[PDB]
């Protein structure tokens, strides 16, 4: 029913995780029903081969600050069949962050989220750093962005 | 090969490439363009608020930017003191980059 | 039929990427 | 590998590109582009050591560990004045304020 959802297939899939960020990285399946499922975490430099199957549907994120990543440049990972035997790699980097983007996240990995506004900042600053990135703010909009150029 | 001013609070003068400038979405409403007053050439801006260590800092992240962005090249992390972030987060805020 | 998640290999070894 | 630099002077910092390979002395005909002062009334720095015309960045010592775009390495940049040159002079940046209280560990 959620359009971004892993299917059945049942068909196997093997992939490399190759972690070529400077985080370590969560790997987040999206299920059946659509719902993120973590895996085991990829230190920076690491790769890691993953039995999965095709049509299913991973995305990427900090392990701590669940910022999100890249995976083949872009945001969502989908492996389809092992082509002539070969495994899929699936290589997430470091993502063009904003300057205001990358600065909320220095700011809220030196100050606890019950002390924001106690910063002497613009105070609209407030929401944007309790604004944390999610998985599910993520799927929201790729949703939307999905079904806007789908028309 | 063009350069645009950036001056500081404190009265640095910054020359950076306009390419590099127009990373930042306040500064390319302050320029002109090819299409709003060419003619009348507009190649400095004046930043009342901004002091020269996060006006320097922000030119660093336009070099960053234009480098890494649709690159091959592996992609490193943008540092940033714990002493500036603040400030920098309200020039970027404000900057829109 | 039954759902098959993805899972990691019990053989499998990490290596550098 | 390109590098990438603040050429700095008084309260003047240009911030420019250039290939590893590149000499000093073709540094010095972007400096004269954009400050429009000839390589021969310009002096280039790295700390307190002059720099040769003829050597390449790479050579000096600018490199991609040393001269990144995210944190670009200094050189100084001296003109001359009259039929002699000034002493090599780079006005500092402003200080940030001291660390606040909910931002230390």
């Amino acid at each position: 029913r959620p359009v971004l959802r892993s299917v059945n297939s049942r068909e196997p899939s093997q992939v490399i995780f190759c972690n070529r960020s400077p985080r370590v990285v969560l790997p987040v399946w999206l299920n059946f029903d659509g719902e993120p499922q973590p895996y085991p975490t990829l230190p920076p430099g690491t790769g890691r081969r993953i039995h999965s199957y095709r049509g299913h549907l991973w995305l990427f994120r900090d392990a701590g600050t669940h910022d999100g990543l890249l995976v083949n440049q872009t945001e969502l990972f989908v492996p389809s069949l092992n082509v002539d035997g070969q495994p899929i790699f699936a290589n997430i980097t470091l993502p063009v962050y904003t300057l205001k983007e990358r600065c909320l996240q220095v700011v809220r990995s030196l100050v606890k989220p019950e002390n924001y506004r106690r910063l002497d900042i613009v105070r609209s600053l407030y929401e944007d750093l309790e604004d944390h990135p999610n998985v599910q703010k993520d799927l929201e909009r790729l949703t939307q962005e999905r079904i806007a150029h789908q028309r | 090969s063009m350069y645009v001013k950036l001056i500081s609070s404190d009265g640095h003068e910054f020359i950076v490439k306009r390419e590099h400038a127009l990373t930042s979405g306040t500064i390319k409403a302050m320029l002109s363009g090819p299409g709003q007053f060419a003619e009348n050439e507009t190649n400095e801006v004046n930043f009342r608020e901004i002091p020269s260590h996060v006006l320097s800092k922000v030119c660093m992240y336009f070099t960053y930017k234009v480098r890494y962005t649709n690159s091959s090249t592996e992609i490193p992390e943008f540092p940033i003191a714990p002493e500036i972030a603040l400030e920098l987060l309200m020039a970027a805020n404000f900057l829109d980059c | 039929l039954e759902t098959l998640a993805p899972y990691i290999p019990m053989d499998g070894e990490d290596f550098q990427c | 590998m390109d590098v990438f630099l603040m050429i700095r002077r008084h309260k003047t910092t240009i911030f420019t590109d250039a290939k590893e390979s590149s000499t000093v002395f073709e540094l010095k005909r972007i400096v004269e582009g954009i400050l429009k002062r000839p390589p021969d009334e310009q002096r280039l720095y790295k700390d307190d050591q002059l720099l040769d015309d003829g050597k390449t960045l790479g050579e000096c010592g600018f490199t991609s560990q040393t001269a990144r775009p995210q944190a670009p390495a200094t050189v100084g940049l001296a003109f001359r004045a009259d039929d002699t040159f000034e002493a090599l002079c780079i006005e500092p940046f402003s200080s940030p304020p001291e660390l606040p209280d909910v931002m230390k560990p």
